[PDB]
């Protein structure tokens, strides 16, 4: 599953 | 470390032709919970920072013409330029933001195959300012030509020179898809004054015979 | 317009340290993270790390963890990257970027212009700008070619504009060459109308930020 802190400017939603 | 592998590394097609760029992710970068691939595509022209084209693999950024599309999922992705135009000569990068560290493909250079343009040749005598510093640089200019392959030889008093010139070629022009070349012969002011004829000889498949542009040190 | 303006290119001796800066505008600086990315010679792009412009939390690549510190200044809206104990292999262009801002609100991606860092113990030297004047040897078909020759500078790079940027059509700024003296030399050239050489003025603007030298040179027939 993807790590959401690799780029915190991405909201996965 | 998710490696991103781009294929090809270099592709050249004629104006209007379709270019396809493939990118392999070393790990599956689709997330089945939100049904998103975490991939972007960038475009980079020499001397400039990269320029986003696609996010979530297929989502176009504002400004990007519709001849560009993005597709793919899982481990296999694709950038397509349906009709290559001159403005698209650049280097293209895939890029993933699935996991840390953020990583980037190797790059794919995109060239355009165009018709034969013979160079315009110009020669530039040294300036008096430079001759006050005690050196003399002669500049041969090869403007707007295709293909990039071009030969330049320096002649001083009709003797082929060896080992005192340097030269570079530009990237491909984003208007007419041509290349330009500048060569520089440099000599001490003492050696410059010992000679009369300074000439440059250009070879190119748009020329049926070598072209020489010359000047005499006087004028 | 969102702009990331990045401090000038720099020459540094090995072992020393470099603090490159990234000035934000055009967006709420405290809401997004500033990433730093290295483009090393011919090699690919390399993510170095990010700092979050509100709470200042950083995360670093494992290639640079031990030698780089990224900091921010909420007041000046400026993020900073500091690389220390510099090696000659750190010579690269360093970028700051709001990488993939994909929020439910907005979507953008902005990079700064890059800061070229050259790490070298060689002689530094500003450019000597000599005119390439138009003559009978540089005219053709109603057009004349003229230019500037930017010789004997270290390190890269030099930026060249024409008429403070009013002249962009027909400009060709060549890649620099490396002379056997270890000094660089480039050419910037433009083709202009040959009918208006006595009414028009052509001044090339040469900018070597590694030495903070600017030279303008008027190229006259």
């Amino acid at each position: 599953n993807p790590d959401p802190n690799a780029n915190p400017n991405v909201d996965p939603n | 470390d998710i490696v991103m592998t781009q294929s090809p590394d270099s592709l050249a097609v004629s104006l209007g032709e379709r270019a396809t760029i493939n990118c392999k992710s070393s790990q599956n970068i689709l997330y089945s919970s939100n049904n998103k691939n975490y991939l972007a595509w960038y475009q980079q022209k020499p001397g400039q920072p990269p320029k986003l084209l696609f996010y979530w693999a297929s989502t176009r950024e504002s400004g990007v013409p519709d001849r560009f599309s993005g597709s793919g999922s899982g481990t296999d992705f694709t950038l397509t330029i349906s009709s290559l135009q001159a403005e698209d000569v650049a280097v293209y990068y895939c890029h993933q933001y699935y996991s840390s560290p953020l990583t980037f493909g190797g790059g794919t250079k995109v060239e355009i195959k165009r018709t034969v343009a013979a160079p315009s040749v110009f020669i530039f005598p040294p300036s008096d300012e430079q001759l006050k510093s005690g050196t003399a640089s002669v500049v041969c200019l090869l403007n707007n030509f295709y293909p990039r392959e071009a030969k330049v030889q320096w002649k001083v008093d009709n003797a082929l020179q060896s080992g005192n010139s340097q030269e570079s070629v530009t990237e491909q022009d984003s208007k007419d898809s041509t290349y330009s070349l500048s060569s520089t012969l440099t000599l001490s002011k003492a050696d410059y004054e010992k000679h009369k004829v300074y000439a440059c000889e250009v070879t190119h498949q748009g020329l049926s015979s070598p072209v020489t542009k010359s000047f005499n040190r006087g004028e | 317009q969102v702009h990331l303006v990045q401090s000038g290119a720099e020459v540094k001796k090995p072992g020393a340290s470099v603090k490159v800066s990234c000035k934000a505008s055009g967006y709420t600086f405290t809401s997004y993270a500033i990433h730093w990315v290295r483009q090393a010679p011919g090699q690919r792009l390399e993510w170095m790390g990010w700092i979050k412009g509100g709470n200042g939390n950083t995360r670093y690549s494992q290639k640079f963890q031990d030698r780089v510190t990224i900091t921010r200044d909420t007041s000046a809206s400026t993020a900073y990257m500091e690389l220390s104990s510099l090696r000659s292999e750190d010579t690269a262009v360093y970028y700051c970027a709001l990488l993939t801002v994909i929020t439910k609100d907005d979507a953008f991606d902005i990079w700064g212009q890059g800061t070229m860092v050259t790490v070298s113990s060689a002689s530094t030297k500003g450019p000597s700008v000599f005119p390439l004047a138009p003559s009978s040897k540089s005219t053709s078909g109603g057009t004349a070619a003229l230019g500037c020759l930017v010789k004997d500078y270290f390190p890269e790079p030099v930026t060249v504009s024409w008429n403070s940027g009013a002249l962009t059509s027909g400009v060709h700024t060549f890649p620099a060459v490396l002379q056997s003296s270890g000094l660089y030399s480039l050419s910037s050239v433009v083709t202009v109308p040959s009918s208006s050489l006595g009414t028009q003025t052509y001044i090339c603007n040469v900018n070597h930020k590694p030495s903070n030298t600017k030279v303008d040179k008027k190229v006259e027939p």
